[PDB]
DNA sequence: TTTTTTTTATGTACTCGTAGTGTCTGC
DNA sequence: GCAGACACTACGAGTACATA
C-alpha cells in the first residue's frame, strides 16, 4: 500500500513463510513434517505446471534448512540468513539457473566446488531452477554426486515436466508433485491481495479473474495487475469483462436459449447487441460451446456444475431436463464446425451468423419451415 | 525456357514498375505473383539491371558500365540471390540470415542494394520469418524482389510487408499464336497445353521443349488401355517419375474434362484427346469420377507438400484405392465436411 | 612469364618480409587468396600480402641486375627459408616456368607458384583526406583505445575504432557497449572533420607497422577504405560503415564526485582483488568514504576479498559495483603516476583520467547495484 | 531530397505519440493508466494479427518510459531520448529480431549483458519482436530473468501467435490483445493519411481498400501503395476495382442461380466467361458465400435482405422462396471448404471448378428432362 | 543441527556382503564360483536398469578382490582394506566417475597408472562408473589398455545402457546383465528394512510402495523415504495411497478402464485429477488412443504384449479378454474423431471431457 | 548364401585438432 | 630484450541427439 514503488504483485507477494502458501497442502505438510522430525533428503524435485510455486517453495525450504534458530519448519523473518535468502544475496543459496548454465562444463564446475564447505550456514543449497533444461551429459555428470553427496550440500530441483529428465535422476531425487491451484483458492488469494493492497474490488470480477487463469496463480496475479491497469486502479466487473474479451454467462446462455427454442429474431438481436459491444465473434462462439459442454456435463451428473455458474444455475437445470443429449451433440458439432470454418467465411460476423443459422435450420425440434413449393 | 527470355506479355507491367521505381515511388519489398515460367525471373533480372548500376537513359538496359559487366558475369556483390541448395529443395534459414546480415553491413560498390529471392513459395517458416524485420525496415536504399505462384501459400505476416504485383496471363488467342509461331504443333494440342498450364505460355513452352509431351502421350495411351478393362495399376508405369505431381495434375485435368463431358460443358481442357474423355464419360459414373478426382488431387498435394515422402508407395496406394472404387458396391469418399 | 632472378641480401629483406607477413598463412579459406605478390619494377621489389579485404606491400631497393615481373611465392616457406640462411648470406632466385629456384651458397630450394593474375586486389580510388602524424603520437593514440574494442559483438560498430579530426586535434574513440576510451592529441595541421572507422584487425596491423621511428606515418582517409605509409611500407584496408555512439553523450554530465590517487597502487590493489572475483563476471564493489577507498570481491566459491586504499576524497560516501577487468585494462593503458576518477551516482558512469593532463579519458558503466 | 528512398506509408506514417493510434483504446487506456500512476511492469507481451500496431505500441511505450520529461503517458518528441528512439541509435533500447537470432547463444549473451546499468536512461528496454520464433532453449533461458529482472530492465515482447510461445513465458507477462481494426477505423485512418499527403481519393476506393485489408492496417497501406503505383498518382475507384478484380455485375449472383438450378451447362459457361475476363476466383467465392449468407438471412427474416443489393432483391427473394434452408447450408459449406482449398492444386481455376462440381453434386443432375 | 542425525535410506542399507544383495542371484553365484575357482576375467562389465545394484555389486567385487583374507565371495569387514573400501578412501580402488571424467585427457591420466604396482592390494581395481558416456578417444585409450592389461589390474565397468558402449569393448569384457527386481523381493526387503529401523508399517501400504516402484530398488527406497516424510513418521496405508495418487501418472489407463465400464463419476474424477496434475491434453488423448490400439491388437494375438507392458500386462489382458472387438473399434473411432476435433474446441480440458462423454454415451448405462 | 535396404529443417551439445593470443622465464 | 614455451582460450569439424 504505502510503497510508492508499485512492485509487481507477482514479485511483491512472494510467500515468506509456510503459512503464506495457498494450496499445495501435500508438499507443505510433507516438508513441515520432514523438517520438524528431521531426516532431510539430499535432493528435491518439485514437478508441477506453470505458476503454481515451483520455485518459491524451494526458497522457503532453503530458508527452513539453514536458519539461525536451527532446522525449523517455521522460517523466521528476523535472522540475517532468512532475509538474505529473500533478497537473493545469500552466500550459500547458489541459485543455478540451469537454462543458462546448461553445458556439461558448467555442471563439472558446479560439482568441483561441492566439497568446499558452507560459509555462515548449516547447509549449502544448490537450487537448480528448470533442471529439465540441462544437456544429457550435464544430467549424467551429477549422478554419483546426487547418490552420495557431501553431508553439507543439499540439491533442490524444480522442473515443469519431469518426464524429460532421465529415469535415474527421477530415482535419486525425491519426487514432490504440486497440483494446479483450484479456482476458489485463487479467488481467496486475490481477495487477500486486493485487501492488503488498498484497491477497491468487486467479487464477480475476482471470480472472473480466478477462472480466466485456471490452475496457475501467477497467471491470476498478472491478469489482476493488467486489470488494475485497464481499470481506474480498481478491479471492477466491467473492466475485467471488457479486458478478458469474455462474455457474461447470463447473456451467452440467453443466446443459447434463443437458438434452442428456434427464435431467430432473438438470436439476431443478441448478435447485433454483441456486435455493438465489440465482443470478438470467436469469443462468442467459444462461450456458447463452453455452455453447451456444461449442459452435457450436467446431463452426465447434476454435481458437474459448481458455484461458478451459480448466477444462472437454475437456467442451466432448465436446459438439462428439457432436451435430449443427442440435441446437445448436434448443437456442439454444428457450432464447432462453424468455429473451425470461421476464418474462411466472408466475415467473422458473417461466419458466426451463418453457423447460428445452420444450427437453427438443422436442429430437430420445431425446425425452420421449408418452401411451400416442393 | 532455358534462361531469362524476354517476354512481350511482360513489357507493359515492366515499364509501369520502372515508372514507379524511377520516380522514387516504388515499394522496397515487391512480391511478384506469376505463373511458373510466366517470366517473372526475366522481369526481376531487368529490374535489378536497371537498379544496381549507373542510371541509363531511363529505360532498356544499363548500357556498358561496370554494373552491367559485373551483373552479366554474375559477380556483382550488391546483387544477392536466394536459391535453394541443389542437394536440398528449400531455402535454409541460414542462407537468409547470412544475406540479411551482409545487407546490414552496407553496400560495397556505389548505388543501391538488391536482394532477390528466386521463389517465395520455397521459403520455410523459419526462413520466411527471418525476413520480417528486414522487409519492414530495409537499411538504406534496399529493394527486395520475391517471386511466387500464389500469395496465399506464403505467410500472412510476409504478404503484409510486400506491395503485391500481378502478372496476368496473356489472352489465350495471343498466347496460342505466339506458341504456334514458336512451336510447330496442331491447334488442338496447343490449346490443351495452354489450358493445362493455366494459360502460362512459358510453362507450355517448357512442357513442349522437354520429354513432358512424350510422358503425357504415354499416360494417355495407358489411360486408354486401363479405362475399359479396369486395370488402373498399369498406370503406375507412367506415373512414377520425378515429375509425378505434374502428371497427377494432368490426370486430374483428364478427370475434370470427363466430368465436364458428363455435364456437357461447352468448354473443356483436353481438347486434342476426345477419345479418352468420351471413354471416361461412358465407362465411369459421375460420382466415381468425382471421387477419383478428389483422391488424385489429394495424393498430388501430399506428394508436393510433404518433403521426403515416398512417391512409389503413395502412387501404388492411389492406384489400388482407385481399383477398389471401380468395383461395384464400394462406398465412395466425400469431401471432409 | 619471364625469368625472375633475384639477387638480394638478408639484412634488406628479413625485416620487410616480417612486416609483410602479417595475417598470412593461418586459416586458408581459398587457394587463389594466395601467399605473396613479388613484383620487380624499375629497380624495386614490391612484396604484397593480403587478407581478401586488406593489403600491404613492402618496397626493397634493387641495387643489382633484375628482371621485372609479378609472381607469387609461398608465405611460410619463403619466410623460413630466408630466416634460416646464414647471417648476411646472399639470395639468388631464378624462375623456370612456374618453379622458383632459390639458392644460397650451395643450398637449393624449389618452390611452387600461382599466376599473378589470379591474385585478388583492391580497386584504386581517389583519397579524401591525408594526415602525416608522428609515430610516437600514433602509438599513443592506438594504445590508449586498443583494449576497449569489442570481441565479435553483434553491434558491428563496436568491432572497430573511430578516428576523427577537429582543426589541430585528432580524436580516437573506441567502445564495446560497456567501456569507452577517447584520446585527443594535437596534430599541427587543420583538416575538416571526416570520421573513419577502422576494424580491429586493421588496427593490429597499424600497430605492427609502427616501429617508433622518426619517419612520420602518412595516412590517406578514404570513403570506404584506408591507406597507410611507413617509410617503404604501404598498407590498405576496408572500413566499417556506420556511426559510433556519441562519446559526449556517454561521458558523465555531472562529474561532481572527484577522486585522485596513484596509478600503481590502484592497479596492484585491483589485481589483488580480481583473484577472488567471479571468473565469469569479474565484478567488484567499490565503497568510497572520507579519504578512503574500499574494494570488495566475491566468487561462487564464496571467498571474500577486501582491500583498502589511502586516497583523497572530499565528497560523500558511495557504493558502486563495476567490472574489475575493465578498470585493470584502463590502468594498464594509463602509464602515468597519478590517476583521477569522476563519479556521479551509484549507477552512473565513472570517468577515468590522467591527473597530469586531460589527454585521454575513459568511461566505465557499473554493474547491477 | 526529403525521400532519399521511398519512405513508404507503412514506414513514414508510423505513430509517434499515443494520439496517433487508430483506436486500440482498450490497451491504450491500460498503458496510460499504468504510466500515469506508479504501476509499471517489467514484461509486456503484445499479441494479435499482422500489421495491427503492437510493434508501434511497444516503441511508443519505450518512448514514454525513457523520455527525460518523466514517466509520461504522452511522450514528448522534443525529448532527446524520443528523438533517438524514433530513429535508430539508442544505447538503451535494444531491439532484437527474435527470428533473426533464434540461437540460444545470442540470448545467453544478452542475459549476460543485462546485468550492466543503463546508460543515461531510466529503463533499459529490451524490445524482442517476433518472439515466437526463438528456439525452445532460448525460451527457457528467458524464464528466470523475466520473473525477477533488475529494476532498470523492462522487457517488451511482440508476437503474431501467442500459442507457439510456451505457457511459462505467457505466465510471466502482461498479455495485451490487439483486436483487428474494423472497416470504419481503417477507412478513417486512410482518409486522414491521404488528406495529409495531398493525394486525391474517392470514398468507394477507400471503402474497398478497408474491406480487402482483412482488419490489418499495414495491408491497407500496402494496398494504397498498390493503387498509387497503378493509379497514376491518385487513388481511384476504377484502378482499385481493376487491381482487386472485384465484381461490379451480377456474375456471382447468376452463377449461384445456375448452380442452385443445377444447370451444369450454364454454370460452366459462366465460369468460362469469368475465366475469359480474368476475374479473381477467391473474390468470386467470397461474394458467393456472402450472397448465400444473405439468402439464409432473408429466409429467416425477409426484412434483413433490404440492403445495398436492392436492384437484385427480386432474385434473392425468389431463391429464398424456392430453395430449402438445408440446401443453402450445404452449398455454403461446400463453397467454404472449397475456399479453404484454393491454395491447393496450384491451378486455382480447376480448384474453383472442383468446388462448383462438389456443390452441384448435391442436387440431382439426372438427364431426366422435367419442368 | 538440532535434529539428532538421520541419513538417507537410499545410501544407507547398501549391502556390505554378497548375502545382503537381494535378487540377481545368478550374477552373485557366478561371481562367487569364479572367485572360488580362481577363474577371473580381465574386465567385468555390469549392466542393467537403474537401481538394481550394479554399482553396489561392483563395489562389493572391489572390496572382495583386495581382501587380505583372500579373494572370496564373502569378504570380511575386519580387514583394514575392507574398512577403507567402506570409507571410500582406498589407494588400490580407483573410482572414476566416467560421467564426469569423459574427456580423453583425464581418462588417459588415470589409465597411465596401470604401470604402477598396487600399494596394499593384490589387484589394482578400476571402478569406472557410468561407462556408457565416454569420449571416442577415451574409448580408444581404454581399449588399448584392455588389449594388453597387466596381470595385477582388473576392470569393473558399470552402466545403464550397454548399447552405447562400442562393440570392441563389449567383446573384451565379461558382461553381467542384472534383471529388474521382482515385486516380491522388493516387498520382502522393504519389510526387512522397515523392521530393522524403528518405523511402523502396514502390509497393504508396503505392497503399494513395492508396486509403485518399477522394479528398481532405489525407486522403492526413495518412495519409502518420501512416504515416511509425508506419513508423519508412519507408513500408513491412507497416507501412502494419497501420496501415490498425487504422484500417479498413468492416467490414460484408468481413463480407459472407467470409459469401458461406463462409470461417469469415476471418469469425471479421473479427468479432474489429470487436470490438477498439470499435463498436456493432446498427449493424454494420444496415450488413450494408443492404449486402445494395443488392446485391439492383443485380442488378435497375445504376443502383442511385448516388453513395454511388463508392468501393465495384468490389466491389459483383462481388458482385451472382457471387451468385444467391435466396442474397442467404436471407442477408437470416437477417440480419433475427438483428437482430430480437439484443438478447435474450447479450452482443451472441455474438449477432452466432451470426447469422453461421447464415448460413454454408447453404452446403455444410465 | 548374397544383396537386399533413409525424412528432412533447425537447433543444441560434446569433444578433439589446430591456430591465435598473452606473458614471462630463465633464456 | 625475448622468443619459445607454455599456457590458455577460441574456433572448425566430426558426431550424437532433440523437436517439429
Ligand atoms: N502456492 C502459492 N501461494 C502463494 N503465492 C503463489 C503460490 N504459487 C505461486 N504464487 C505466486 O507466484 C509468484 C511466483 O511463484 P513461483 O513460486 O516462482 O512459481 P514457480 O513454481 O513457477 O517458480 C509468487 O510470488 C506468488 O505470488
Ligand atoms: N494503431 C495504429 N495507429 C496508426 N497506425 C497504425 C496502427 N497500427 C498499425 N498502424 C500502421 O501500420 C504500420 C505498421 O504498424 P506496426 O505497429 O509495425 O504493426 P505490428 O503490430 O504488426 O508490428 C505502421 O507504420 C502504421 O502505419
Ligand atoms: N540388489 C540390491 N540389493 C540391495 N539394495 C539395492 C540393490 N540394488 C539397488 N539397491 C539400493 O539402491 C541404492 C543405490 O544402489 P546402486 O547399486 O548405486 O544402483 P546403480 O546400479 O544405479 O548404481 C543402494 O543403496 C541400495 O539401497
Ligand atoms: F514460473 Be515457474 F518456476 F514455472
Ligand atoms: F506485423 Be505485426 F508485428 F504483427
Ligand atoms: F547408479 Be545407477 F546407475 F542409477
Ligand atoms: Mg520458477
Ligand atoms: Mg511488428
Ligand atoms: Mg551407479
Ligand atoms: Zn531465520
Ligand atoms: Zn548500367
Ligand atoms: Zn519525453
Ligand atoms: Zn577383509
Amino acid at each position: 500500500g504505502p510503497h510508492m514503488s508499485y512492485q509487481v504483485l507477482a514479485r511483491k507477494w512472494r510467500p515468506q513463510t509456510f503459512a503464506d502458501v495457498v494450496g499445495q497442502e501435500h508438499v507443505l505438510t510433507a516438508l513441515a513434517n520432514g523438517l520438524s522430525l528431521g531426516r532431510i533428503h539430499h535432493a528435491y524435485l518439485f514437478s508441477g505446471t506453470r505458476g503454481v510455486g515451483k520455485t518459491s517453495i524451494a526458497r522457503l525450504l532453503a530458508k527452513g534448512l539453514n536458519c539461525e534458530t536451527g532446522i525449523t519448519a517455521t522460517p523466521c523473518g528476523v535472522c540475517d540468513n532468512c532475509r538474505e535468502i529473500e533478497q537473493g544475496r545469500f552466500v550459500d543459496l547458489i541459485e543455478i539457473d540451469a537454462a543458462s548454465r546448461t553445458k556439461v562444463e558448467d555442471t563439472r564446475d558446479l560439482l568441483d566446488n561441492v566439497q568446499y564447505a558452507p560459509a555462515r550456514g548449516r547447509f549449502k543449497v544448490y537450487l537448480i531452477d528448470e533442471v529439465h533444461m540441462l544437456s544429457r551429459h550435464s544430467f549424467n555428470a551429477l549422478l554419483k554426486t546426487l547418490e552420495e553427496p557431501p553431508e553439507h550440500v543439499k540439491f533442490l530441483l524444480a522442473t515443469t515436466d519431469p518426464q524429460k529428465l532421465p529415469v535415474t535422476i527421477l530415482s535419486r531425487c525425491l519426487q514432490f508433485h504440486l497440483k494446479a491451484l483450484d479456482v476458489e483458492q485463487i479467488r481467496h488469494q486475490l481477495e487477500h491481495i486486493l485487501n492488503e493492497e488498498h484497491i477497491a474490488h468487486e467479487p464477480r470480477a475476482l471470480q472472473l479473474l480466478a477462472r480466466a487463469a485456471e490452475g496457475s496463480l501467477r497467471d491470476a496475479l498478472s491478469l489482476t495487475d493488467q486489470a488494475i491497469a485497464s481499470g481506474d486502479g480498481q478491479v471492477s466487473t466491467q473492466a475485467v469483462s471488457a479486458m478478458l474479451g469474455t462474455l457474461d454467462d447470463d447473456q451467452a446462455l440467453s443466446l443459447v436459449e434463443a437458438m434452442v427454442e428456434a427464435n431467430g429474431e432473438r438470436v439476431m438481436a443478441l448478435i447485433n447487441e454483441a456486435a455493438a459491444r465489440g465482443i470478438e465473434w470467436e469469443a462468442l462462439l467459444v462461450e456458447m460451446l463452453g455452455l453447451l459442454h456444461r449442459i452435457a456435463m450436467v446431463q452426465l451428473s447434476p454435481a458437474a456444475l459448481g458455484n461458478d455458474m451459480a448466477a444462472i444455475e437454475l437456467r442451466m437445470r432448465e436446459l438439462a431436463r428439457t432436451i435430449p443429449p443427442t440435441d446437445i451433440q448436434l448443437y456442439y458439432q454444428t457450432l464447432l464446425i462453424g468455429r473451425k470454418e470461421l476464418p474462411y467465411a466472408p466475415d467473422r460476423r458473417m461466419g458466426v451468423e451463418m453457423t447460428l443459422l445452420r444450427a437453427l435450420a438443422f436442429h430437430p425440434r420445431m425446425p425452420l419451415p421449408e418452401p411451400e413449393v416442393p | 525456357g532455358p534462361h531469362m527470355r524476354w517476354y512481350p506479355w511482360l513489357r507493359p507491367d515492366f515499364e509501369k514498375l520502372v515508372a514507379s521505381y524511377q520516380a522514387g515511388r516504388g515499394h522496397h519489398a515487391l512480391l511478384i505473383q506469376a505463373l511458373p515460367g510466366m517470366g517473372d525471373d526475366a522481369l526481376i533480372y531487368a529490374l535489378s539491371r536497371y537498379l544496381l548500376c549507373q542510371q541509363p537513359q531511363g529505360h532498356k538496359s544499363c548500357g556498358h558500365c561496370r554494373g552491367c559487366q559485373l551483373m552479366q558475369a554474375g559477380t556483382h556483390p550488391d546483387y544477392y540471390t536466394l536459391a535453394p541448395e541443389k542437394g536440398k529443395n528449400t531455402l535454409g534459414v541460414d542462407a537468409v540470415r547470412e544475406v540479411t546480415e551482409k545487407l546490414n553491413e552496407h553496400a560495397r560498390l556505389g548505388g543501391a542494394k538488391v536482394v532477390w529471392v528466386t521463389d517465395a513459395a520455397l521459403l520455410t517458416d523459419a526462413a520466411a520469418n527471418a525476413l520480417l524485420k528486414t522487409l519492414e525496415e530495409p537499411p538504406a536504399e534496399t529493394w527486395f524482389f520475391l517471386a511466387t505462384r500464389e500469395p496465399e501459400r506464403l505467410l500472412a505476416t510476409l504478404r503484409s510487408r510486400c506491395r503485391l504485383h500481378y502478372l496476368a496471363p496473356p489472352p489465350e488467342q495471343y498466347a496460342v499464336t505466339w506458341l504456334s509461331r514458336e512451336v510447330t504443333m496442331s491447334q488442338d494440342a496447343l490449346l490443351a497445353a495452354l489450358r493445362l498450364s493455366a494459360g502460362s505460355p512459358g510453362a507450355a513452352l517448357a512442357l513442349f521443349q522437354g520429354d513432358n509431351w512424350q510422358a503425357r502421350e504415354t499416360l494417355c495411351q495407358a489411360l486408354a488401355y486401363s479405362v475399359p478393362s479396369g486395370d488402373w495399376y498399369s498406370l503406375l508405369a507412367a506415373l512414377n517419375h520425378e515429375q509425378a505431381p505434374a502428371r497427377l495434375h494432368w490426370l486430374a485435368t483428364l478427370l475434370m474434362d470427363a466430368l465436364k463431358r458428363h455435364h456437357g460443358a461447352a468448354q473443356v481442357t483436353n481438347v486434342d484427346v476426345p477419345g479418352l474423355v468420351a471413354e471416361l464419360a461412358n465407362h465411369l459414373s459421375p460420382s466415381r469420377l468425382q471421387a477419383i478426382l478428389g483422391d488424385v488431387c489429394h495424393i498430388r498435394e501430399q506428394l508436393m507438400s510433404v518433403t521426403g515422402i515416398n512417391r512409389e508407395l503413395l502412387i501404388t496406394d492411389l492406384l489400388l484405392r482407385i481399383e477398389h472404387y471401380l468395383q461395384p458396391g464400394v462406398v465412395l469418399p466425400v469431401p471432409h465436411l | 612469364g619471364p625469368h625472375m632472378k633475384f639477387t638480394v641480401e638478408r639484412e634488406h629483406l628479413l625485416k620487410p618480409l616480417q612486416q609483410v607477413s602479417g595475417p598470412l598463412g593461418g586459416r586458408p579459406t581459398l587457394p587463389i587468396l594466395g601467399n605473396l605478390l613479388l613484383q620487380v619494377a624499375d629497380g624495386t621489389l614490391s612484396l604484397t600480402g593480403t587478407d581478401l579485404e586488406m593489403e600491404m606491400v613492402a618496397r626493397v631497393a634493387l641495387v643489382q641486375p633484375h628482371e621485372p615481373g609479378a609472381t607469387t611465392v609461398p608465405a611460410r616457406k619463403f619466410f623460413d627459408i630466408c630466416r634460416g640462411l646464414p647471417e648476411g648470406a646472399e639470395i639468388a632466385v631464378q624462375l623456370e616456368g612456374e618453379r622458383m629456384l632459390v639458392r644460397s651458397g650451395r643450398s637449393r630450394f624449389s618452390l611452387s607458384t600461382l599466376p599473378a593474375a589470379d591474385f585478388p586486389n583492391l580497386d584504386d580510388w581517389q583519397s579524401e583526406v591525408e594526415f602525416t602524424l608522428p609515430q610516437a603520437t600514433m602509438k599513443r593514440l592506438i594504445e590508449a583505445t586498443q583494449f576497449s574494442m569489442a570481441h565479435q559483438d553483434v553491434r558491428y560498430y563496436l568491432n572497430g575504432m573511430l578516428f576523427e579530426t577537429e582543426g589541430e586535434e585528432l580524436r580516437t574513440v573506441a567502445t564495446d557497449g560497456h567501456r569507452l576510451a577517447v584520446c585527443s592529441m594535437p596534430i599541427g595541421q587543420s583538416l575538416p572533420s571526416h570520421s573513419v572507422i577502422v576494424p580491429r584487425k586493421g588496427v593490429i596491423e597499424l600497430m605492427r607497422m609502427l616501429d617508433g621511428g622518426d619517419n612520420p606515418l602518412r595516412v590517406q582517409i578514404g570513403s570506404n577504405n584506408i591507406r597507410a605509409h611507413v617509410g617503404d611500407f604501404i598498407f590498405t584496408s576496408k572500413l566499417v560503415d556506420g556511426r559510433f555512439p556519441d562519446y559526449r553523450r556517454v561521458l558523465p554530465k555531472n562529474p561532481d564526485k572527484h577522486l585522485e590517487a596513484g596509478c600503481d597502487l590502484l592497479k596492484q590493489a585491483f589485481a589483488r582483488a580480481a583473484i577472488l572475483s567471479n571468473e565469469k563476471f569479474r565484478g567488484v564493489r567499490l565503497y568510497v568514504s572520507e579519504n578512503q577507498l574500499k574494494i570488495t570481491a566475491n566468487n561462487p566459491e564464496q571467498e571474500e576479498a577486501e582491500e583498502i586504499l589511502d586516497v583523497t576524497y572530499s565528497g560523500a560516501e558511495m557504493e558502486i559495483g563495476f567490472n574489475v577487468s575493465y578498470v585493470l585494462d584502463v590502468l594498464n593503458a594509463l602509464k602515468c603516476e597519478n590517476v583521477r576518477m569522476m563519479l556521479t551516482d551509484s549507477v552512473s558512469s565513472v570517468q577515468i583520467e590522467d591527473a597530469a593532463s586531460q589527454s585521454a579519458a575513459y568511461v566505465v558503466m557499473p554493474m547491477r547495484l
